[PDB]
């Protein structure tokens, strides 16, 4: 039972940690989306300029 | 520190070993007390 | 236990690392 107690605590903490990685992925995806919008606008302007 | 969690598990098992041995000794002592009470009554 | 990791890769994204360094449409 001591071994289950340790296992349960570790697994719960690991899930809590994984949530942080999910948050990091979401934030970086938002930044990448902003960069993508800028790139598409630049592409359209290059089309208009050539 | 390298390999922390395995060392922590080793320490936890090492203290569990001592606790289990102590509990076994408690059971033995209780059995001894019971036998001594019976022997005293009979004598 | 130990070594229970999921690897996230992060790539440096900027003008230099995208080929758009010095991009001009004029002289």
């Amino acid at each position: 039972a001591n071994r289950f107690t340790s296992n349960i605590k570790g697994l719960t903490q690991a899930a809590r940690n994984a949530n942080d990685g999910i948050s990091v992925a979401q934030t970086t995806e938002g930044a990448l989306s902003e960069i993508n919008n800028n790139l598409q606008r630049v592409r359209e302007l290059t089309v208009q300029a050539t | 520190t390298t390999d922390p969690l395995k060392a922590l598990d080793d320490a936890i098992a090492s203290v569990d070993k001592f606790r289990s041995s102590l509990g076994a000794v408690q059971n033995r002592l209780d059995s001894a007390v019971t036998n001594l009470n019976n022997t005293t009554t009979n004598l | 236990n130990d070594n229970q990791t999921i690897t996230i890769d992060l790539k440096q994204i900027d003008a230099k690392t995208l080929g758009l360094d010095g991009f001009s449409v004029k002289n």
